[PDB]
RNA sequence: AUGGUUUGGCACCUCGAUGUCGGCUCGUCGCAUCCUGGGGCUGGAGCAGGUCCCAAGGGUUGGGCUGUUCGCCCAUUAAAGC
RNA sequence: GUGCAGUCGCGAAGACAACCAGGAGGUUGGCUUAGAAGCAGCCACCCUUGAAAGAGUGCGUAAUAGCUCACUGGUCAAGUGA
């Protein structure tokens, strides 16, 4: 699971879902990838898992990159609780993803794997999803 | 037709030979001797020796040619086939002894010729794993 | 018979088809069979 | 030591000879030996890395032959992958059902290239059964990188 | 070896804005800027279909020929807002060009063949930046990787350059890695 | 498939019956690569044995010397072609056809003359 | 994602009174079916099952301990439903 | 599912579908298992008579065989497929 070595504010405001993103909307890494089509928060979870399925669909040729690192912190109140008493701890470490933003990346052989490894990917991902490719 | 590299003399153990005949309805025990017979001549030979049938269940064979393969192995010294060519090229077979092959295959192989059977068992080494030059 | 809203082809023989109003999937091999539901 | 690997010194019989971890020379190939200065002849290869360190000390050196067949050697290690998720991470056990293998440079990663890479190991030192082993050993299916190490 | 300019209407346009140029993109047009060293820009409607199609066809540094209210100008498409979502083209700056000209451009490096089974090939450089004549920009650079182990950083300056063309990015440029 | 490898292979009919003499037609049945490439291998060293189609060879017809047939490969074609003369090639596949019986010769084109009883049996059996 | 039965969050009616757990009695409803019924697949030979689908007509025991619900246990049962 | 707008591959030089005939040798290309072969499993993933033959499409397969395939040719005959 990803995370940050260190942020200097760990509590902090949701980010904000809206707009559509205005970079990493490209591919620039390799030659498929994920696009994404709505709001959401993209966790440590699953980047993880979605890599490991990529991971396992396809072995040893090829390459993967991750265009997303999940450094901003969601906290969570513990349960049985008031509301009050300060805010929660963190809990989630995510990465905000609006639309357009490229989130996964491959370079491999066939695209027929490739594409169906991605597909893997989206299946472990909470959004509506694309592939996409360098060339257009 | 049962297309098996039969092997030099042994007891027909059973993957290979006897039931594998069996299944098809050849019979079990005269079939050894009656090919030991005719490779008394040719002293060493593990030849894909197709076994094939008459009307009512007699032994017709045509023997064969030893195989490209193992005559590569069994001439390159090391009786050992490798599985990866093109970036390890084990030992640089000699055209003396591509050439003994294709004149040994020239009868029992649908090559049309010396060069052309060169060429095939080229495809059957390039597949296989071993150097043939 | 599967039933489940996810019903896809297993095989090359797994052939889709609608149904009276029910996506089903057929098959030689019955294990294959499903529905949508 | 001195009753395996030595016995080929052209003078006169008696051997203090080692095989130092350059690049495993024990494979009769182009070699040749350096007197190591306190602690007897370091035998290296032709396209050792070395090499060049050692040739610049040019007058401590001694021809040498090196056919001696019955021995040991000292073996080399192939890089092949595991997948780490309940399949095919066993599959190296599978495999090592079929061959005893000794540790050269095994390294588990797998926040990386697409694998959890798991450089294998081996026991296999023999010019014509690389191959055989090779296919033995590459039941997983994305078998794309082969070649062993140095 | 030059390049066919491909001939294209442009209206003018009439009223500008966000209102104007989301009207004409749901009329399948496109809104386009017209400028150079012609020093007084003009603003235009090209038809989507055969603007992308151009485009698809002779890659994105592509010359064009424009019958603009029956004059016939001579362009570059210099660069294009594309939607992310969408991909639909959203805006084109159209450069002003004429013979000899050797403008600059950034053209797109095309990886082919296959190295050895045992590596993987990582192209670090979607394009590559060059000065041409602008009737002879390539619609692709290859480079070939038939034949290359690992560790051979092919760089812009090992490129294959036709003729004509200079490359203006560093030769330190790496633009495939042969890895593992 | 390609219509241009079509005008390709009608060229290929055009130019190699320009080139060898005989062409011997066949209706293939009762086949098999493993023995039909035995056989060829050595009735054919001065022949070839290979597949007609039923309308491009209508085409390298009309643009070839043996313009008007236009009605006989209704069938499968298998037509080999003889660069010397059809003797001997011409026996060899009487042989196989009084072996296999499932393969028929059409005929041939030999000089203007398409098929009959006169001449091409007798020229390819004696 | 369902549901709204659990622990909770909110504190919206009720503090010029909305009586609480458990049991007894009386039931009624839903089906997310425990049995009975129908069926598909099975790594279903058969007996017996597993899993899924349809099905709520009826039935769904008596006792020891505990205030207990729950639970454990005893004997049974076609079953001892939620 | 259907409609619309396209795009691409192929197509009366007969396409896709159906029906008739053929559908490999080398060869088991090699490792691995008692075996390895068109098909436990895997490395490479060739050439050759030739239309077409896949390191074989699968079944059947103890390995094979037999079975049909992909594919080749034909009979009718334009839309067909992604």
């Amino acid at each position: 699971m990803l995370i940050p070595r260190k942020v200097k504010h760990r509590k902090q405001h949701h980010p904000e879902q809206r707009g559509i993103a205005s970079g990493g909307t490209s591919v620039s890494f390799g030659d498929y990838g994920i696009q994404a089509l709505e709001h959401a928060y993209i966790t440590n979870r699953q980047i993880e898992s979605a890599r490991i399925a990529i991971n396992r669909h396809i072995k040893r040729g090829g390459k993967v990159w991750i265009n997303i690192f999940p450094d901003r912190p969601l906290t969570k109140k513990p349960a049985e609780t008031r509301m009050g008493s300060g805010k929660g701890s963190p809990e989630w470490w995510v990465a905000n993803v609006k639309p357009g933003r490229v989130l996964f990346e491959l370079s491999y052989p066939d695209e027929k794997t490739a594409r169906d490894a991605l597909t893997r990917a989206i299946h472990k991902l909470p959004i509506k999803a694309r592939i996409v490719t360098r060339e257009e | 037709l049962i297309k098996l590299q039969i092997q030099a003399g042994q007891a027909n153990p059973a993957p290979p030979v006897g039931p594998a005949l069996g299944q098809h309805g050849v019979n079990i025990m005269e079939f050894c001797k009656a090919y030991n017979a005719a490779t008394e001549s040719q002293r060493g030979n593990v030849i894909p020796v197709e076994i094939t049938v008459y009307e009512d269940r007699s032994f017709t064979f045509a023997l064969k040619t030893p195989p490209a393969a193992k005559l590569l192995l069994k001439a390159a010294g090391v009786q050992k086939g490798s599985g990866e060519p093109h970036k390890t090229k084990v030992a640089k077979v000699t055209w003396d002894q591509v050439r003994e092959i294709a004149e040994t295959k020239k009868a029992d192989l649908n090559a049309n010729d010396i060069d052309a059977a060169a060429k095939i068992i080229a495809g059957t080494a390039r597949s296989m794993g071993i150097t043939v030059e | 018979m599967k039933v489940n809203p996810s019903v896809k082809p297993i095989c090359d023989k797994c052939r889709v088809i609608r149904r009276h109003g029910r996506v089903m999937v057929i098959c030689s091999d019955p294990r294959h069979k499903q529905r949508q539901g | 030591s001195n009753d395996d690997t030595g016995v080929a010194v052209p003078g006169a019989p008696g051997v203090l000879t080692k095989l130092a971890k350059c690049c495993t020379p024990v494979p009769g190939d182009t070699i040749m030996g350096f007197v190591t200065r306190g602690g007897g002849v370091s035998v290296h290869r032709t396209d050792c890395t070395n090499a060049e360190s050692l040739q610049q000390q040019s007058e401590r050196i001694i021809e040498v032959n090196w056919a001696p067949s019955p021995s040991s050697v000292f073996l080399v290690a192939i890089q092949v992958e595991a997948l780490d998720r309940h399949r095919l991470l066993s599959d190296v056990t599978r495999v090592l059902a079929d061959e005893k293998v000794n540790i050269l440079s095994a390294s588990v990663t797998t926040s990386n290239d697409r694998v959890a890479i798991s450089r294998f190991t081996f026991e296999m030192g023999d010019p014509k059964h690389l191959g055989h082993l090779l296919s033995v050993v590459r039941n997983v299916e994305g078998v794309y990188d082969v070649y062993r190490v140095t | 070896t030059a390049n066919i300019p491909n001939k294209l209407t442009a209206n003018v346009r009439t009223r500008t804005g966000k209102g104007a140029s989301r009207q004409a993109r749901r009329d399948g047009k496109v809104p386009a800027v017209l400028y150079g060293h012609g020093t007084d820009p003009q603003h235009l409607e090209l038809n989507a279909r055969d603007f992308a199609a151009v485009l698809r066809s002779h890659g994105t540094n592509a010359i064009l020929t424009l019958d603009i209210e029956g004059t016939e100008q001579l362009a570059l498409t210099k660069a294009l807002d594309v939607h992310p979502i969408r991909r639909n083209i959203q805006h084109a700056d159209l450069l002003v060009v004429q013979r000899g000209e050797k403008v600059t451009v950034e053209v797109t490096v095309l990886v082919e063949g296959d190295a050895t089974p045992g590596t993987l090939v990582t192209q670090d450089a979607n394009t590559i930046e060059i000065e041409a004549e602008a009737l002879s920009i390539p619609e692709q650079l290859t480079v070939s990787v038939e034949g290359v182990e690992a560790g051979t950083q092919i760089t812009a300056g090992q490129i294959s350059l036709p003729e004509g063309v200079n490359l203006i990015s560093d030769p330190e440029l790496l633009v495939v890695n042969v890895v593992e | 498939m390609a219509k241009a490898d079509k005008a390709t292979a009608v060229a290929d009919i055009a130019e190699q019956f320009k080139a060898s003499t005989a062409t011997v037609v066949t209706e293939y049945r009762g086949l098999t690569v493993a023995n039909l490439a035995e056989l060829r291998r050595a009735l054919g060293d001065s022949a070839t044995y290979t597949v007609a189609k039923n309308t491009l060879v209508k085409r390298a017809a009309s643009e070839a010397g043996i313009e008007g047939l236009d009605e006989l490969f209704a069938g499968p074609t298998a037509i080999a072609f003889v660069k010397g003369e059809a003797v001997d090639a011409a026996k060899a596949i009487k042989k196989f056809a009084k072996d296999n019986k499932a393969l028929v010769i059409k005929g041939g084109y030999m000089d203007g003359k398409a098929l009959s009883v006169a001449d091409v049996e007798k020229i390819a059996d004696l």
